[PDB]
């Protein structure tokens, strides 16, 4: 019903959709990231291969290669003002 | 009641009253107490030096002085005393002493719940209360009473016999339920035995509920995920058996098994009209029945 409770539950499912493909179940890879970006976001639809692996290497803040759900929702909260500014 | 009730703080000192004494001598009163320290009836001398004195004195107005109550004088006091007129007055006190804990803390919180299954949640500890008290959870802000669901909690109370103070804590236990709310916020809070007081409650923790897909014990994926492609061009369907090592995976086309070897994947090259139909694959094991994944439908449009 509540579309707030709605939201979030799908941001945690997104998540969890493509971490769990390879490695540790609960962090994304470049490959999972990649992936996540291209097919659920709008952001990445006209973004380039370079400029993605640009996008996911600042994602990753303690450079393990990963990008955990902390990480991931800092990516959110930038995209959420973002977006915010596209639809002024 | 006759006896009044005196509630004093563990550590600050303690003036008990003898009513209807005169302010200065000559007095006609007399102290007598039984405590956690007496286990005993005891006369307390108003004179210097007693046995209690570094504990209990008596002041020059009649009145008790205890510079620093203790759990141990716990106990009844009384005073018996004699005015100027010949008029006889007693007091009658019961004494009761508290300490406040510190501020509760919740420990080993966890940031992620999955839902489905039991997960602790977190322990809530509270160090040093006198009398022991009681803990007990708040979710979305309001009350949550255990064994409701799914709910429940693990409760333990430990003295602290060079202290005589109380350690409290609380583990709770949630099975969140699927569709339920993904962020759930819990706190925890003390209540006092005594006296009355405000409830002592900790920061809220917001974990997150992860929804695990179910788990199939024969796995398809289809690229494209749809299953549906343009005229020309590919699809591959790939299998997958988690709990065995060498599986043995054979494709089927609209529930016949397709005359090819076993493979863990299949490519649909060059896809015609003539491709069209239901996909799945069965692994096959030896001493056990075979198991089918879930049936994909793959078109052209
Ligand atoms: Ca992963
Ligand atoms: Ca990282
Ligand atoms: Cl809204
Ligand atoms: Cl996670
Ligand atoms: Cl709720
Ligand atoms: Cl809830
Ligand atoms: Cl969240
Ligand atoms: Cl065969
Ligand atoms: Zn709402
Ligand atoms: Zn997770
Ligand atoms: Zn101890
Ligand atoms: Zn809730
Ligand atoms: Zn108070
Ligand atoms: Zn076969």
């Amino acid at each position: 019903a509540c579309p707030l409770d709605q939201a979030i539950g799908l941001l945690v499912a997104i998540f969890h959709k493509y971490s769990g493909k390879e490695g540790d179940k609960h962090t994304l890879s470049k490959k999972e990231l990649k992936e996540l970006i291209q097919k659920e976001l709008t952001i990445g639809s006209k973004l380039q291969d370079a400029e993605i692996a640009r996008l996911m290497d600042d994602l990753d803040r303690n450079k393990d290669q990963e990008v955990n759900f902390q990480e991931y929702v800092a990516f959110l909260g930038a995209l959420a003002l973002i977006y915010n500014e596209a639809l002024k | 009641a006759m006896a009044q009730n005196i509630t004093a703080r563990i550590g600050e000192p303690l003036v008990l009253k003898c009513k209807g004494a005169p302010k200065k001598p000559p007095q006609r009163l007399e102290w007598k107490l039984n405590t956690g320290r007496t286990e005993a009836w005891k006369v307390l001398s108003p004179q210097g030096g007693g046995p209690w004195d570094s504990v209990a004195r008596v002041l020059p107005n009649g009145s008790l002085f205890l510079p620093a109550v203790g759990i141990q004088d716990e106990g009844i006091f009384r005073c018996q005393a004699m005015n100027r007129n010949g008029k006889e007055t007693k007091s009658n006190y019961r004494v009761r002493v508290y300490q406040i804990p510190g501020k509760p803390e919740i420990v080993d919180s966890a940031s992620e719940l999955t839902a489905g299954v039991p997960n602790k949640v977190g322990t809530c500890v509270s160090e040093g209360s006198y009398p022991a008290g009681t803990l007990s959870w708040h979710l979305d802000g309001k009350p949550l009473v255990p064994n409701e669901k799914g709910v429940s909690v693990k409760e333990q109370t430990r003295r602290h016999p060079e202290t005589g103070l109380f350690t409290l804590q609380s583990e709770l236990m949630v099975t969140p339920a699927r569709g339920g709310d993904p962020r759930p916020t819990f706190s925890c809070s003390f209540s006092p035995g005594l006296p009355r007081h405000r409830a002592l409650r900790t920061a809220p923790i917001q974990p997150r509920v992860w929804e695990p897909v179910p788990l199939e014990e024969v796995q398809l994926v289809v690229e494209p995920e749809g299953g549906a492609v343009a005229p020309g061009g590919t699809v591959t369907l790939t299998c997958e058996v988690p709990a065995q090592p060498s599986p043995q995976i054979h494709w089927m086309k609209d529930g016949v098994p397709l005359p090819l070897p076993p493979s863990p994947v299949l490519i649909l090259p060059e896809i015609g009209p003539q491709d069209q139909g239901t996909y799945s694959c069965v692994a096959t094991h030896s001493s056990h029945g075979p198991q089918e994944s879930r049936a994909v439908s793959i078109s052209i449009i």
